[PDB]
């Protein structure tokens, strides 16, 4: 009667989807042969024993395919739900928006347009994106087109990575994100901004990870989204639906921004010591350095904050745990929200994955909060984009599949209303 | 998928090519004999794997010498298309009368291993800038080949004759031809020198009797390590064009230095450790690249750096920060994190490690200004210019090959400088 | 969702009372609860850092064969 | 509903605070590895079968934490609480409190929130430091001033080994102790002085051994605090919060220097020949010869006493000591306070630390005293500050890191005019 | 974390290394392979532990002097940096010209040494002051390094020219050509005789057959004793830095004495016992002190005893106290409690105390003014100097020198005079 669309493009989202898709059948006790031994919100059936997860797994680049198509899990999929290509979009947004995207996109819709006749109560979408790689971004674009035209009234939540304030694994990274800023704005009402270096940092200080590496960061973000959709897939003693998401976070059609956090994240020796009440969770969750987006919010006014738990909790816990939280003086509130605070609650601990650093344990929290701070962001990245567009920088590699040059200046102005906005909201009476 | 054409020529390229093979050959298992104890091989009935491969050369005698040594019996007995009279080093031999009248078999032959595979990502040329044979012939068969596919990408692997001293003393003049034809159409120049090499397996390796045979190996790791993070599975793959895009900011800035990562002796292994920090260190140590040009006096437009092994990824992106954030004044500053990572899953046969990095910097501007003032010199007094106007060429083409080489050095030093 | 079906733990059987004289308040048992729950726990961290340990170990074991 | 937060910092603050939770950890039958086969003050539940101390360990040089760390108790602490620098202090003053100490403040701060809400009914904090290192008086410093401009109405009990008369480890500690008073009198409440070569005299006279060493120094030291703290940790005719000081010994809130006093120390065969009843101790108490700071009250008056007598005491015998006390001739207090001896009581003993020197004694009395001799101290000190000053001594290793050098004659006259003070409150009116 | 970078220079400095290493790997226990049975010592492959020393000359048989020896083969090879053309025992060949335009290897191998620590914190280097390759080197990295880290301390380990009877002939010059370079930019130097060590190894041991083995033997345990409170665990823990702001009241009073304890004979030791008192009455002793210049004949600006072993603290400051209030003509007044102790926990191997005294006296000045002498006599004559002209050195900065080590020894004259 209710269910969710996963989308992983490009390469980032879709090994982020790996961990995720990981994560789930270990927790709904589904093999990974597919035969096992409140799933409906994921899992479908095919008429006999093994069930199949509702995604599609988009990648030009066939090579990460490759990983699941033949490695540990292809007894898992739809050999139709994995879609590859024969090049790269070589990391610039026209060569995966114009002319390669052309011809796999008309199919990519085909099969979503299948996935949905088949599910009867479906109620989001969740892209699974990077706009680092030329894939993401234009493929990313063109998909959330033709989607927000094709469906229209369906909600959507993009998970997606962008590039971290100081470290990249590509040096055209600040063009071929502002091009998908305009998609990003219209066709995807919400989007869960991610980074890298505050989950880098995240295991760099709480997990003891000296190392850490590609697969961890995809393992916590798995736990993100299972926390995120416990609600639905779960029991509750107080539940929370995905359509009430957007209405309990989304104050006006262009601040959506938003960003997440988790707790607790610790590995198991410091597990050994601490509180594990609710009161010190919800007070850690609040700390600057656990936001999953590398920004301040100790400069910013938050606007609406939501809080999925699970694990067994007394209600007036929460309560007692938000006066305190309210009583922090240092945090404060726009004037146009006094009650900011949605809480969810949900009665299933946490799970573990074995080698997944967390230590396990009864209680935990997982907040989104559409906030103001997350300009600052934006106008980081600008920074970037100044210094290359000035000299024309690699643009001639755009130019030569199909795009005009103006289209730069357009995306940068369009971004820049977001630098207005969401420091005009931010303002007394 | 994905495939890459070998194209050969010049006794140098056929040389750096035979080493190449038994490189790969001895990575993917592949016994000279032609089985296994897409990418590059083809698939041959029987059991074989025949490398897709052509060479060419103005003479018949580098055919029995590279089927000699080991590993020629991959080549199969029909891509050894190759010249009778022999070029003598004469630009005009190997790119006017020789060209005109093989090059048609070897474009023909280059189609048929073409369409013969469903995506030739890109072209790989194995040559040099000296010889009439190598030079000539090969840029004549890149332009050929860029008016035939002009979707797809072109790298040329060329040795540039060494400063202090030179191997054929018409050196100059064929290097400028060769120029001012590849800088027009030609995307991944990595240019090589004997001079590097040799102060590489001397200093770095303690290695008193090198031979063309380990020069070659090692540019051999580098050719391989290059595009080695593609045929593998990794954390972050990338490809011979996203290379491109991350490396090029223009259409004329894409001559790119090489370098290879780790190289010790026998007494300094014992006690050196191996972890992201001393591969960092030797990858942009000064003598490590294989380019007669410290590129500590000048900048870098861009680097990228592919690594291979199941390494962390935190050591990866710090180290980039750090190298980047303590040697700013060495690189350039109106780019924002002007450096690219790459990481595979598997290190060379041997390791847990490796490093092979590719830089699109401004010190190899430095190389272009001495090629232009030994050009301006043997030219002024017209030296040696009745065998480059005894076969249908005229000077005029000459000085205006020059003049495009100003305009090449014209650029590179410009961006040196300009801030925003 | 199911909202409303569990109250960690609880759902007593048909028996009750109608005026207002036993709630489950404290559960009669809470302090046992907690105790409990804390060996739980106790016992689970105990276990994962056993597994780190040698999952670590391996990682020795690995650099003596590679030197 | 009671609890107190014990920050330690420097170098002799945290080795003294090592004997405090040695001793502490005995009493209550906690284990050294945490487990237990009366503590909500200072040992907290920890969620996992054992219990953590409420402490944070801030130091720069890695070397004493790192005992700590492979001591007895590792698995006593929370290994959050250790925060170790990188470095050394190099016993000045601006490379821990101007230029290095604001990498630790702030993530000492975030720590000391932490401990703050897991804690409900907090009544104080108990800081331990020297002032004639490096760290302990600089980040000290520092941490006084944000305590001091973060909570407010929580009251500091600090805990300085100032600089003995003769014996001396350092040749620059006038400079960074003066250098730590502008911020002792305004952010601290209470000001234990105490010194070294007092404590060393005592151990060589009463526990009669000739070769004391600064462990014997923190054991003693520990045995004091614990003497203060029964009071809110245990049972007492006559109980005494830590709110009762501020109302009990502090007459002007810029006068709050008191000194200690303790009884009974002896050893084990000085105590076979004796009596040791309630008066003859607290006829010993008084004594100079035993008291825990370099001071002959006899030069001086005393504006207020607080006594504890921890063990099997019967008040009506401490009132008539109290008054033959008080009647004696050489002991005189102050004509504008008559009213002086504080008294509390509590019916638990000393709990001996096994290996100690002393000896196990069914009775102890505790003094901390205001009085009005101690000021000579602050005036000898001043005596050594000039004899340096005067010809500019190491001023360039504290005006290298950015101190203005015109602080230092400013302390010099700030501390002048506590002198001024003490000469204005000895008026016999 | 704290890490140290050890530097040598000329043949004192490499043998007095050599020895030094080879006690630091008697302490922790290490055997000549280089195997355990962060501060020295850097992490290999394989367990191994190699120091973390950059060894440098123009002379290349001291290498073969060193590496040879026992405890040898530890240093690595990617360090011995060697000219192969030599120094010959004058400053402005290893300064200006010859030992000049090799110190962009040095600089380059020091810079990977560094910035592969985490917070290094000072250089210790062992030098000559008359060796050409030793003083002008050593002066030269100084200069190098210390307009390149400032964030960093420096310490360098010095000899001074035998007072008595001398062992070149030149040494005057090099040696006050090195001290105008060392108080401009440095943060500690130590200086030592060869011949107190003599009158030591002579009326202390009773030694016959004195080697310089055993010279740099003890002078090596003393350069131990000095920074052992920082290896290892202690009651009151001290450091490179507390020392160099505990000891030097102005930047450039900076000129220290070394002295060990204890240091007995065959029957000496038969008869005296061990306890802190002897080591005192025994540490303070002018024939005890590394320094030709008898303390008596001057004060203590300063100085700081570091123990180690294990003993109650209340001895160590009783007799501090009591030599300090006994001698009180012997220290210097307007500096009250001029004495530092500290108490590191690990006695040396094969006792159960130890005395490392490290202390800036107004006493050594003397020394420097026999220097003022020397000089000043050979100036005047121009004795010696066309070999120094002949590398460009201008007398100009001959000059400044000595007008430089004026002021030094004018400053010392200025303190002990003073009153307060
Ligand atoms: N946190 C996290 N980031 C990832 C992961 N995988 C890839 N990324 C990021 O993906 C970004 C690159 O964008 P991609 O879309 O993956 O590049 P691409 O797929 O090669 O693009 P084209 O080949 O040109 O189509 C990099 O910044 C990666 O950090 C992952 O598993 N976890
Ligand atoms: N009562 C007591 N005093 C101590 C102890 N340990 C050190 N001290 C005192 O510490 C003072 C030395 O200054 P330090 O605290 O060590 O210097 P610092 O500020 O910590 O800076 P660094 O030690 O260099 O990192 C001496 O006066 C000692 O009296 C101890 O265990 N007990
Ligand atoms: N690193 C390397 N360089 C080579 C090798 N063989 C030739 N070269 C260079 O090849 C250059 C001559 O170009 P080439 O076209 O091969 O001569 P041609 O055959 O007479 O036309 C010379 O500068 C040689 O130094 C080799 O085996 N290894
Ligand atoms: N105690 C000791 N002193 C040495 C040693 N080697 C050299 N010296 C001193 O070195 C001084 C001569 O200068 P030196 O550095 O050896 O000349 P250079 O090395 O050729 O530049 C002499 O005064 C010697 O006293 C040694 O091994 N032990
Ligand atoms: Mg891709
Ligand atoms: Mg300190």
């Amino acid at each position: 009667m209710r269910e969710v669309i996963s989308i992983h493009v490009g390469q980032g989202g879709i090994q982020v989807g790996n961990a995720c898709w990981e994560l789930f059948c270990l927790e709904h006790g589904i093999q990974p042969d597919g035969q096992m031994p409140a799933f409906n919100t994921f899992f479908s059936e095919t008429g006999a024993g093994k069930h199949v997860p509702r995604a599609v797994f988009l990648d030009l680049e066939p090579t990460v395919i490759d990983e699941v198509r033949t490695g540990t899990y292809r007894q898992l999929f739809h050999p139709e739900q994995l879609i590859s290509g024969k090049e790269d979009a070589a990391n610039n947004f026209a060569r995966g928006h114009y002319t390669i995207g052309k011809e796999i996109v008309d199919l990519c819709l085909d099969r979503i347009r299948k996935l949905a006749d088949n599910c009867t109560g479906l109620q989001g979408f969740l892209v699974f994106n990077s706009v680092g790689g030329g894939t993401g971004s234009g493929l990313g674009s063109l998909l959330l087109e033709r989607l927000s035209v094709d469906y229209g009234k369906k909600s959507k939540l993009g998970f997606t990575i962008y590039p971290s304030p100081q470290v990249s694994t590509a040096v055209v990274e600040p063009y071929n994100s502002i091009l998908s800023t305009h998609s990003l704005l219209e066709h995807t009402d919400v989007a869960v901004m991610l980074d890298n270096e505050a989950i880098y940092d995240i295991c760099r200080r709480n997990l003891d990870i000296e190392r850490p590496t590609y697969t961890n960061l995809n393992r916590l973000i798995a736990q993100v989204i299972s926390s995120l959709t416990a609600s639905l897939r779960f029991d509750g003693a107080l539940n929370v639906d995905i359509t009430e998401f957007q209405t309990n976070l989304v104050p006006y059609p262009r601040i959506h921004f938003m960003l997440s956090s988790y707790a607790p994240i610790i590995s198991a020796e410091k597990a050994y010591h601490e509180q594990l009440s609710v009161a010190e969770i919800t007070n850690s969750a609040f700390e600057p350095a656990n936001m999953m987006a590398k920004c301040d919010p100790r400069h910013g006014k938050y606007m609406a904050c939501s809080m999925m738990y699970r694990g067994d909790v007394v209600p007036k816990d929460v309560n007692a745990s938000i006066a305190t939280i309210k009583t922090k003086r240092t945090i404060q509130f726009v004037d146009w929200c006094p009650t900011g605070f949605k809480v969810g609650i949900n009665y299933q601990p946490p799970t573990v994955v074995p080698g997944g650093d967390l230590a396990k344990v009864m209680r935990a929290v997982c907040m989104i909060s559409n906030s103001t701070a997350i300009a600052e962001v934006f106008s980081r990245l600008d920074h970037k984009f100044d210094l290359m567009y000035a000299k024309r920088a690699f643009v001639h590699w755009y130019v030569g599949e199909g795009m005009e040059e103006g289209e730069f200046s357009e995306a940068r102005e369009d971004l820049a209303a977001l630098e207005k906005d969401y420091e005009e909201v931010g303002i007394e009476t | 998928m994905r495939e890459i054409v070998h194209i050969q020529g010049g006794q140098c390229g056929n040389q750096i090519g035979a080493k190449f093979w038994e490189v790969i050959s001895d990575e993917h298992g592949i016994d000279p004999t032609g089985t296994y104890h897409n990418v590059y091989y083809n698939e041959a009935t029987g059991g074989r794997y025949v490398p897709r491969a052509i060479l060419m050369d103005l003479e018949p005698g580098t055919m029995d010498s590279v089927r000699a040594g080991p590993f020629g019996q991959l080549f199969r007995p029909d891509n050894f298309v190759f010249g009778q009279t022999g070029a003598g080093n004469n630009w005009a031999k190997g790119h006017y009368t020789e060209g005109a009248e093989l090059i048609d078999s070897v474009l023909d032959v280059v189609r048929k291993e073409a369409e013969g595979c469903d995506c030739l990502q890109g072209f790989q040329i194995t040559h040099s800038l000296g010889g009439g044979t190598g030079s000539g012939m090969g840029t004549l068969l890149i332009s050929k080949v860029r008016e035939e596919y002009p979707d797809r990408i072109m790298e040329t692997f060329s040795v540039v004759p060494s400063p202090k001293v030179s191997d054929t003393v018409v050196e100059p003049y064929n290097a400028t031809l060769s120029v001012h034809q590849l800088v027009e159409n030609a995307d991944e120049c990595m240019v090589i020198d004997n001079e590097a090499l040799y102060d590489i397996c001397f200093r770095t390796l303690k290695l008193t009797t090198p031979t063309y045979g380990d020069l070659n190996h090692l540019v051999s790791a580098a050719m391989s390590g290059v595009t080695c993070c593609l045929r593998f599975p990794g954390q972050l793959n990338s490809d011979l064009r996203k290379l491109a895009v991350n490396l090029i900011p223009f259409p004329r800035l894409h001559f790119f230095m090489i370098g290879f990562a780790p190289l010790t002796s026998r007494g300094s292994q014992q006690y050196r450790a191996l972890t992201v920090p001393e591969l960092t260190q030797q990858m942009f140590d000064a003598k490590n690249m294989m380019c007669a040009a410290d590129p500590r006096h000048g900048r870098y437009l861009t680097a990228s750096a592919l690594f291979r092994g199941r390494m962390s990824t935190k050591e990866v992106d710090e180290q980039m920060l750090n190298v980047q954030n303590k040697n700013s004044s060495y690189f350039v500053e109106w780019i924002p994190n002007n450096i690219k990572s790459s990481i595979c899953d598997i290190p060379p046969k041997g390791l847990k490690m490796a490093v092979t990095f590719v830089g699109n910097s401004t010190a190899i501007q430095e190389m272009f200004k001495r090629v232009a003032e030994q050009f301006t010199a043997m030219f002024r007094r017209k030296a040696f210019l009745h065998w480059y106007t005894g076969e249908g060429m005229d000077e005029m083409e000459f000085t205006e090959a020059e003049s495009n080489m100003n305009d090449l050095v014209s650029e590179y030093q410009q961006y040196q400088d300009a801030t925003a | 969702k199911e909202s409303y079906f569990r109250e960690h733990p609880h759902w007593s059987d048909i028996n009750g009372c109608s005026g207002a004289k036993e709630f489950e308040g404290e559960d009669l048992a809470y302090d046992a609860r907690i105790k409990y729950q804390k060996e739980t726990q106790k016992q689970w961290i105990e276990q994962q850092i056993r597994e780190k340990k040698m999952r670590e170990e391996a990682e020795r074991n690995e650099e003596r064969a590679y030197a």
